[PDB]
């Protein structure tokens, strides 16, 4: 005499626990899980160019120290850092280096191009066995430790000027000896004087002696400055002693290279975020991986998993 | 739900319905039988994808980060670089709690209101004909074989045909 | 509100029930009596107890944040603790409006929907026996005394035993 | 012969008023409070270890001006700074004072490990009526105001290595006189300098002699550095004029302590969100009383009020 | 939407409407009419000015700026600068989409429901006189001149006086 | 022998696509746009008082470079810099150079209070061919240049108190030699020094020599430096050579003052809303132009377009 029709809709045995406005915890048939919270634990070598610096902090090879010259001229990406670095050469501090080490990571190069500085009347490529290249004492590449010549040490007083339509970055130092006689025996002269100027600014160090700790057979050290000159300046350079002269100039780049340190291994794959933890997908809007990204990368979030419902109300009974 | 569907009148899914979300299961004289409903299942799947898709477009690139984690204790500026970095992650992390709170309770409701949406169709297609049983069934008074079901399923049912059988019985 | 009962075809709401928040009145031969529904009733404070426990989560503890007010002009690095906080309490201040306008919209419209719901369960049970007046009420074409008005509110009302009685009142 | 069922829903005669996105002003039955904007007035003293500093300054505790001594190895998860704190021993500066105040307040110690340094060839302790401790002369506890011997002021060249495997933190200063009578009377040469290194850090400071404005008797005064050294570096102290040494160094730690601003009067009670305008309840997500906080404590928003509704519309009459 | 009556039960809109937002068209005896409703087009226009006078309501005034373009390069404060304002654009901008996106949601739904409930309301006025043909039309059973669907769309029909007549229409 | 009665809803020809959570592009009758993405190009020259500094920089007008005389006193709201501002004065530097150009446009105002300093025993007023004021040699305008008095130049020390109930802002600076040859000749020391310090504060700045490249004939250079004196306490200037010497202070003010870089023209209309481009409305709650702003402004986003509904979806056929 009749029939029935019924409307339904399906379910399944187990489904997945998902958040909404009203409540912690709700069953729906399925889900997509939002956070990244996985790694392969290695960096790949696609589609950005990855340096990786092994021994070498950015800053040893940007100066040259000996066993850091293989990255002269290198560009980058990623600046990967070890932990494994060590300094080699003469030892040194850099005020500010946490801003120099993020302006030439940025510049992503070490393109370095030698310029004619004439020293007169001083002896020039000082050398330390503290800092050997090959089997005699050395010195950085980049720079050049000038003393006396004979037994005066005059008043230097060269210029550099900047025809290109680049930016350029002077890498220079000040010598602090750590006693009177190697502060005359090297400059003679009681007290030196380090002035690098440009048009528009201006920097004088007046070095310090005295005992530091012993670094690799010293207790002197080298202060690391730099100036750059924008085009149509000037730079002067105007020292009585102390001067670790520039050799050249760095080539300004701007775009979008950095540096992060991590001890992951590179390997070849593709994979367009980085963390220090290694590559991860970045299909995923959020990541719980790390802060640290560089690239096209899921947003940091503290939560380890967010569940977004692809499916409508679970109701198995 | 906000439509009183799905887990409402409709007392429990059901795990059988493997070829659509939802669908129609019948008895008559024939015998039983189920069938998905492509339209209703395809216009679900279709704002999940949607929601799902807008989700993933724009969540990325950046090059220059400032640094996040400090091997020294320094102060004031180191200071200020893990405020902004904290206070950054919070404000996702915030984004993100509410956005899946929010697409998850509408894609529960848009669901519910398909299969509340599918049978009110039903229910409009058999006129007079039909009675609603309160669970999401319908009583039909007249003699409806298979292809009488597959009328109803597929949009063609004409109740006028059967106005008068079912009016006689039911009255 | 979305859903049209609430503040829609249901004029109003009863001051009079004090015991719920969704009910029943009715009118028979036995004479006029209300009682409220409790599985509506307890489903909204339920949602409503549930979107107030998640709004107040764990709320945030930071022990060392920078320093806000300060005692000297000082430039460039002030002005950006500055301008770090006035930006997050703008940030957050916008969170916190759209939070409770979201939240505020959505409970109206579930309470709404609550309201339809039992409405249309109701209309369900009575199968013939009834006609929708279009105002929230019922009206019941059979003797319907206390104990059948109770079987409709206990969801146990046997729409068989009445249709033939009610039947014969609708259409003759 | 039938009967009517109707279908409701409950009202009260004044609900609250709360917004929407549709909507500024919707009347509801019911709604609560999300923005907490009172204060009790007073800081509670439990369950965050409260450190009252009342007439001492979080950096005259760490130097060891005397009338803050009472403060000597003490702790704290916050320090309270006082607006009626006053310095009382020698004038100084801090050179970025605000980092020192800031890593000591998050250190959340002045824990003082004294240590042996040997100072040949000079004079130690030097005191200062400007410095009372007691009825006599003194100084800051924890430094060491070294001056000539004799008639000679040596090189110094003194060395301390971190052994341990925590991080210590060495407070120093150089003394700046008034006239170059005083550089000569105290340290033989007519000018000081004061070198202060580790392995990978160093830094150099000359003292510069002239007058400054008068205080507590003097014109001269002090300039505080500090310097950390990490387990397995070492410090090293050249000088040949002006230091003012370290006794020792503090212990650093990492944790959850902090300093704050307040005048608010200390309470016994519980509560774990302090502002500098006394503790308030955390039920409540947002807070409008101060955007300095400690502890787990609601957001800081502008607004005063936000109410989050709890109940339907209300709708007495049509 | 999630109402299921615009773009939905109801095939499509009506170019021809250029009075209001919501409306009816008739077949009677003495022709065909159409005419706005008033009650659902003010509702609908009322909650979108509501809405819309919410977002430009309190956005705005200053208090102090920091530098946003630099011409030369400096190292770690800049760089924090930079990395604070990239930060709150980046959060701004996505406050403005999901502004934008769930507003939008709402506007669709709203106008929807309204279509859903002017529905609703004209066949609680019929009773037992109308049955619903399914597409947003009723059939009425009995004469009903302009006077009796301008009552209908006034809110003043009295089913009673046609109850006899069109029950014996419709059975 | 019926009726059919029809519900329905309008539509038009073609809507406006705008986007929801479920749809990239869904089309509705009718959306209006959030984001202002023009500009009139020119900045309006009320109700905000837009001071134009044509061929002057803050920092130019602030020390008294000749060719900014015109700005003394001068207030604004908004200083507008423009890129073709030149300086034609003593060639210069300032360390921190960003924080006094932000903290002197937050105050609003040039004005400047001379006072009575009294330099015993060198000459006042130098003056240079650098800084030409007409025809003849001369120098800042807020500037002291201070030399030797016949064969001598003494140790200077001066002090300046503030009995004023408002804070006061010193600008001074120190002179850096290119040989040794000028040191002494215009200063009789070997090494200069100047100190300058308040009763908590202090700043010591000791010059250099050496040859800078030639700027407006020059290869020396001066340092500026700047001192902030509140209500209380005073000013000490202590200096054997070498100093630039203030004549006064600057009053200081808070308020709503800023600076920009705009080379946009002024104009005469009314907008709350200046950006570099130039004025734009404040209706829409976000804007396109520029993140640079000042004024009650849309915020910045990074859409060009967003379009909010404000009808119902358009559904002009099946
Ligand atoms: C100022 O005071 C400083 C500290 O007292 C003086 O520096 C110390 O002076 C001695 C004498 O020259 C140096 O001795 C050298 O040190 C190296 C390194 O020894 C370490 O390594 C070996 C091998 O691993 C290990 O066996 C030792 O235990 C040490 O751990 C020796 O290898 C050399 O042969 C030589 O002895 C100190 O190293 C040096 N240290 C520091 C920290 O300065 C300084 O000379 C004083 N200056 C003046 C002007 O008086
Ligand atoms: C140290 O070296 C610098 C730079 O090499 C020397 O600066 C140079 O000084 C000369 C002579 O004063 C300047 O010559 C001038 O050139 C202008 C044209 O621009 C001319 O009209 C003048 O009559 C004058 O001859 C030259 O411009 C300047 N160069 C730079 C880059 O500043 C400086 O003289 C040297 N210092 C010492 C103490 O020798
Ligand atoms: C008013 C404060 O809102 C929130 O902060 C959060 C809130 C409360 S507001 C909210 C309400 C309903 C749905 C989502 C969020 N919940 C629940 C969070 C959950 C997680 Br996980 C989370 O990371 C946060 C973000 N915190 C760490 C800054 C919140
Ligand atoms: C596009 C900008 O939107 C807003 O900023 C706000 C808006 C408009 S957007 C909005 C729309 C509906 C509900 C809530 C916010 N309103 C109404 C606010 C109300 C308060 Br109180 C408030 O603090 C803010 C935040 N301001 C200070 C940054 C807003
Ligand atoms: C999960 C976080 O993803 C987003 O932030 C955005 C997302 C995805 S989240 C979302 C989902 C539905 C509706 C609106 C936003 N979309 C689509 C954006 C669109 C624009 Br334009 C945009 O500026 C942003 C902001 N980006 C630049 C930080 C987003
Ligand atoms: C649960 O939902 C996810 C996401 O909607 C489904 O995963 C998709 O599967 C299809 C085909 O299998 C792929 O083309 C998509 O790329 C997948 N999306 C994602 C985000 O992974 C999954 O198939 C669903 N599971 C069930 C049982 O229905
Ligand atoms: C390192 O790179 C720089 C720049 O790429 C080299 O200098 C350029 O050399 C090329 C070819 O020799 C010339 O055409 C360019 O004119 C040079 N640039 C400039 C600014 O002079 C430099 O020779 C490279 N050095 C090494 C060792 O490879
Ligand atoms: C990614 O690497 C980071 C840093 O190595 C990990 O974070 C540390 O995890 C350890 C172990 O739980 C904690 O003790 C540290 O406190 C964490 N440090 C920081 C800075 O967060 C992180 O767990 C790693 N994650 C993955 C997925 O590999
Ligand atoms: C809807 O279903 C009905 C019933 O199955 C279809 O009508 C029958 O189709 C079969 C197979 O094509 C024929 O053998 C019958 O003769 C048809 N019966 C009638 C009365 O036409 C109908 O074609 C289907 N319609 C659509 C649009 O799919
Ligand atoms: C908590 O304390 C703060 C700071 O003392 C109060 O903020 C001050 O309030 C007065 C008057 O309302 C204003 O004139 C000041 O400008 C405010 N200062 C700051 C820094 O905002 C705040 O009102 C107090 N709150 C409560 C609830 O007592
Ligand atoms: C407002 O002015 C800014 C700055 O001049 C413009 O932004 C620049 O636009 C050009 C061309 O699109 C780019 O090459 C620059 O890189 C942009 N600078 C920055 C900082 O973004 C902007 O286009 C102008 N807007 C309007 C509406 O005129
Ligand atoms: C419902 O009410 C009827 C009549 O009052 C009563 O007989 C029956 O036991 C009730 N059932 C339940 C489940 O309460
Ligand atoms: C409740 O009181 C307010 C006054 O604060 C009034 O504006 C509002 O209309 C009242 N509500 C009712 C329902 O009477
Ligand atoms: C209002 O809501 C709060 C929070 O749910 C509740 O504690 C309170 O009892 C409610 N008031 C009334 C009158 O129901
Ligand atoms: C201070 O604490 C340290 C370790 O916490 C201890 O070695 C030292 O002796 C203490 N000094 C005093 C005076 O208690
Ligand atoms: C409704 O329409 C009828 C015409 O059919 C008219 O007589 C009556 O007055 C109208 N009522 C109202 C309230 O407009
Ligand atoms: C579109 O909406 C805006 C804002 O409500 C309104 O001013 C405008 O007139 C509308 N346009 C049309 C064609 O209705
Ligand atoms: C600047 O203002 C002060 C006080 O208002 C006044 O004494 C001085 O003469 C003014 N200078 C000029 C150049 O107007």
């Amino acid at each position: 005499p009749g029939a029935t029709l019924c409307l339904g809709h399906h379910a399944v045995p187990n489904g997945t626990l998902v958040k909404t406005i009203t409540d912690d915890q709700i069953e729906v048939t399925n889900a997509t899980e939002l956070v990244q919270s996985s790694s392969t634990g290695k960096i790949c070598n696609n589609p950005h160019r990855i340096l990786d610096g092994i021994d070498c902090t950015l800053i040893d090879a940007l100066l040259g120290d000996p066993h850091c010259d293989v990255f002269q001229n290198e560009t980058w990406d990623l600046f990967v850092e070890r932990s494994k670095a060590f300094s080699n050469c003469y030892p040194y501090d850099v005020p500010d280096y946490a801003s120099l080490r993020s302006l030439v990571a940025s510049s992503g190069t070490l393109e370095f191009i030698t310029e004619g500085f004439t020293w007169t009347g001083v002896t020039q490529n000082g050398g330390s066995n503290a800092c050997k290249r090959g089997p005699g004492s050395g010195f950085f590449s980049r720079l050049n430790w000038l003393t006396k010549s004979g037994s005066t040490y005059p008043v230097l007083n060269v210029t550099m000027p900047n025809n290109d339509n680049f930016d350029k970055l002077y890498i220079w130092g000040v010598h602090h000896p750590s006693t009177n006689q190697e502060q005359t025996s090297l400059y003679v002269q009681a007290s030196g004087r380090v002035t690098v100027s440009t048009r528009r600014s201006q920097q004088t160090i007046i070095p310090n002696i005295g005992s530091r700790p012993w670094v690799r057979g010293l207790s002197s050290r080298i202060s690391i400055y730099w100036t750059i000159v924008k085009p149509g300046d000037v730079l002067v350079i105007n020292s009585n002693g102390n001067l670790i002269a520039p050799r050249g100039y760095f080539k300004m780049r701007t775009g979008k290279s950095s540096i992060m340190r991590s001890d992951a291994p590179i390997d070849t794959c593709i994979s367009e975020c980085i963390t220090p933890n290694g590559s991860i997908p970045n299909d995923k809007p959020f990541q719980n991986v790390n802060k640290i990204t560089y690239g096209a990368c899921p947003k940091y979030v503290k939560q380890n998993t967010l569940k977004l419902a692809t499916g409508m109300r679970n109701v198995p009974e | 739900g906000l439509f009183g569907a799905i887990a409402g009148f409709i007392e429990n899914g059901w795990e059988g319905m493997i070829d659509g979300w939802y669908g129609f299961r019948h008895q008559n004289s024939e015998g039983t039988g189920q069938a998905a409903d492509l339209k209703s299942t395809q216009a679900a799947i279709d704002q999940i994808n949607g929601k799902l898709n807008r989700v993933i477009e724009k969540t990325n690139e950046k090059f220059h980060q400032i640094e996040k984690e400090f091997s020294e204790v320094e102060g004031r500026i180191q200071d200020l670089e893990k405020y902004v970095e904290d206070t950054k992650i919070d404000l996702w992390s915030y984004n993100a709690e509410l956005l899946v709170a929010l697409e998850n309770q509408h894609t529960i409701d848009l669901t519910d209101s398909e299969m509340n949406k599918l049978f009110e169709k039903t229910g409009r297609q058999l006129r007079e004909n039909a009675e609603d049983m309160g669970n999401g069934c319908f009583k039909i008074y007249h003699k409806c074989d298979n292809a009488c079901i597959e009328s109803i399923r597929n949009g063609t049912y004409d109740h006028d045909v059967y106005r008068d059988e079912a009016l006689n019985n039911r009255f």
